[PDB]
């Protein structure tokens, strides 16, 4: 029972689709009796595709064609990284129903691009929560946010500028994905900072923030 | 006899539409027919997915068929034929989705436990008052600190019609927590799922600190030079 | 232990709630509600229009302050769904907000150009 | 210095002074006064804290 | 919120912790009974933490 990889195919996206499984070149697919969201939280963690959103045990019309049902049973906690960290004891135990397949709609992961500037290390901030790129707001912006986003950018440390280059690097246009983002200084990236809900902003596009480092 | 439909509880929590009829052990039969037949006539195959485990327990099984298409949401005359040679009359049951029921959003009210109840210092009953929903089926789950509470902690009633309203229903959900949890100020959130809700789920939270206050202390600082808030 | 119930910086109302651990028995601990409201004596009715008349009546619907119309996420067994937190909603702004900078546009004439330049109604807000 | 008639000041009519200067951020700063703003002899504040015993999370 | 919506108020009687499942709940306004259409009483259901006690809400 070695799940090397669990690809997501037959779906609109790279990591939105049905769950497969790979062992010893045999591409196989997984049914499960207890197939919760935490299993998808594992599955879109070992692939590194965002947080897990939806986990449908949704059947389709029978002419799809499908691989057989994976031999072991996979029930675990969900806080772990890969499909090897939790046990898959009952090998050869196929107690799914007749013709069904699972489905995961985990998010595309957080790609963060500093746009509008001459270099990629200096520009207005733009983030990717959904498929649409969008800026973030400067409500209660702090130097902890600057050092967190520069740590995630992999581009050194902030210098805390005098706001003139940030106002000169562009107002931007589009949508504002984040407002009132608040980083504690220790988070690896911008998702793990406290913020208002994605896309719910009380600011216009004139308040798009820029981080210089 | 029973044929439990997928409600909005089974639709939303599990994301799997399972047609289920329960064949109680009236008499032991070898080839128990729990064949879930469509109005079209094709049968999505189910057989003994879980035993009934009734007090008699004489060859009783539950057949759950995953007709998970849009044909249930649109609607069809689905029939499981509980036809048996023992008691030779076929004790079948037919269930369909109820058609054209008007959709009104639930107004969800979270009632804190009574002051009379906390004086006993034994248990606190938090009431989730889901009322005003005209489609009958509703799913109510309690969470504390973002973790789903166990279903033995809370008990939710069947929806019954609201008295003054014509066809709108109401439901309760009584969460029985110990008094030392509620008096320390622990947030108990009522997650309720309904079709007529815009985001499909409403979360009311209650705790002692929000509650009903027993000492408002207001300070209307009328300052000339306020201008911007600080 | 003043948990911040609202921190509305547009009407300046701040509401904070605490359980005062007053007595030994755990019931008579008073749920205390601290409404702190700053009333701008000289701000106009429309803050963004500096020529608006002086705001005299300051009405604060405290239910409108305490509404939470940002949908939150909840974790179900099979899904993460956005969850509405109130039934109220489906803005006067007595005071300016510190984080928000408000600009008004004035007609500036020199030789009849009427170049409409934006001011800063709140200086040291977007500098 | 701006000289106006006395009944013009007592009927509201908010006068705005705007400046134009180099060191200013948007090059323009505006201040206003009227009868009710500049050094008034009356403060007609009518606070209405409605619905404070009603719902607040 | 119910009084804030200004169309309806629902006073809930929470009969809990009783062992035989035989409860009759009726409401009086000022000492005389209201009509049984105005109130609705749920059936006695098992209280889950207590072993055999029941509860009912009206
Ligand atoms: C408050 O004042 C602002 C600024 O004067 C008003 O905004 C302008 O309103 C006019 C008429 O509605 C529009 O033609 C302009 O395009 C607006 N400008 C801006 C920058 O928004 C606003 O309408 C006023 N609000 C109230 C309630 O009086
Ligand atoms: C309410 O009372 C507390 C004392 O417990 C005090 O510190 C606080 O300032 C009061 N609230 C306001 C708004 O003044
Ligand atoms: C004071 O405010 C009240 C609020 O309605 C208003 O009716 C009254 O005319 C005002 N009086 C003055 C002198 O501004
Ligand atoms: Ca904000
Ligand atoms: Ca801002």
């Amino acid at each position: 029972p070695v799940p090397e990889g669990v690809r997501l195919a037959d779906g609109p996206g790279h990591c939105k689709g049905r769950v497969e499984v790979k062992h010893q070149n045999q591409w196989y697919t997984v049914c499960q009796t207890g197939w919760s969201l935490r299993a998808a939280k594992v599955v879109c963690r070992q692939l590194g595709c965002g947080r897990a959103v939806l986990t449908q045990k949704r059947c389709n019309k029978h002419a799809y064609g499908r691989k057989p049902i994976w031999l072991s049973q996979m029930s675990c906690s969900g806080r772990e990284a890969t499909l090897q960290d939790c046990p898959s004891g009952p090998w050869g135990k196929n107690t799914c129903n007749h013709d069904e397949d699972t489905w995961v709609e985990c998010e595309d992961p957080f790609d963060l691009r500093l746009v509008g500037g001459d270099n990629l290390c200096s520009g207005r901030l733009e983030v990717l929560h959904k498929g649409v790129w969008g800026s973030v707001c400067d409500d209660n912006w702090g130097e902890k946010e600057d050092q967190v986003v520069c740590k995630q950018l992999g581009c050194g440390k902030s210098l805390s500028p005098s706001f003139r280059d940030r106002k000169c690097y562009g107002p931007g246009v589009g949508r504002i994905w984040l407002d009132n983002v608040r980083c504690s200084g220790e988070e690896q990236s911008l998702e793990q900072c406290q913020h208002r809900f994605w896309g719910f902003h009380d600011c216009t596009h004139q308040e798009d923030v820029a981080v210089i480092c | 006899v029973f044929a439990i439909p997928p409600s909005f509880a089974s639709i939303f929590l599990t994301k799997s539409t399972k047609l289920t009829c329960l064949v109680t052990d009236l008499t032991t039969y070898d080839s128990v027919t729990i064949s879930w037949t469509r109005q079209n006539g094709e049968a999505v195959k189910t057989h003994t997915n879980i035993s009934e485990s009734h007090p008699n327990a004489t060859f009783s099984a539950v057949g759950e068929a995953s007709i998970c298409e849009d044909d249930w949401n649109s609607g069809e005359r689905f029939t499981c034929t509980v036809t048996h040679t023992d008691l030779p009359s076929p004790l079948k049951q037919t269930i369909s989705r109820p058609k054209g029921v008007a959709l009104h959003r639930p107004d969800v009210y979270l009632l804190p436990p009574a002051r009379e109840q906390l004086n006993l210092r034994e248990s606190a009953t938090i009431t989730c008052l889901v009322t005003g929903f005209s489609p009958a089926d509703v799913f109510v789950q309690w969470m504390q600190r973002g973790q789903p509470l166990s279903p033995e902690k809370y008990v939710t009633s069947a929806p019954m019609p609201e008295p003054q309203a014509p066809g709108r229903y109401f439901a309760h959900s009584i969460l029985t927590v110990s008094e030392e949890e509620w008096n320390t100020g622990e947030t108990y959130t009522c997650v309720v799922a309904h079709e007529a809700l815009p985001n499909r789920v409403t979360e009311r939270t209650v705790d002692k600190s929000t509650g009903k206050p027993t000492l408002y202390n207001v300070s209307l600082v009328m300052s000339d030079t306020a201008g911007t808030c600080y | 232990e003043r948990i911040v119930l609202v921190d509305n910086k547009c009407k300046c109302a701040r509401i904070t709630s605490r359980i005062i651990r007053s007595s030994e028995d755990p019931n008579e601990d008073i749920v205390e509600r601290n409404i702190r409201i700053i009333v701008p004596l000289n701000n106009r009715e429309n803050i963004s229009d500096p020529t608006s008349p002086l705001r005299t009546r300051f009405v604060y619907h405290l239910s409108d302050l305490c509404k939470k119309c940002d949908p939150t996420e909840v974790e179900l067994d099979n899904q993460i769904v956005t969850a509405t937190q109130s039934n109220i909603c489906d803005e006067t702004c007595y005071t300016y907000d510190r984080n928000k900078c408000y600009t008004a546009v004035v007609p500036l004439v020199y030789g009849g150009e009427t170049k409409m330049v934006e001011t800063a109604l709140t200086p040291d807000a977007c500098y």
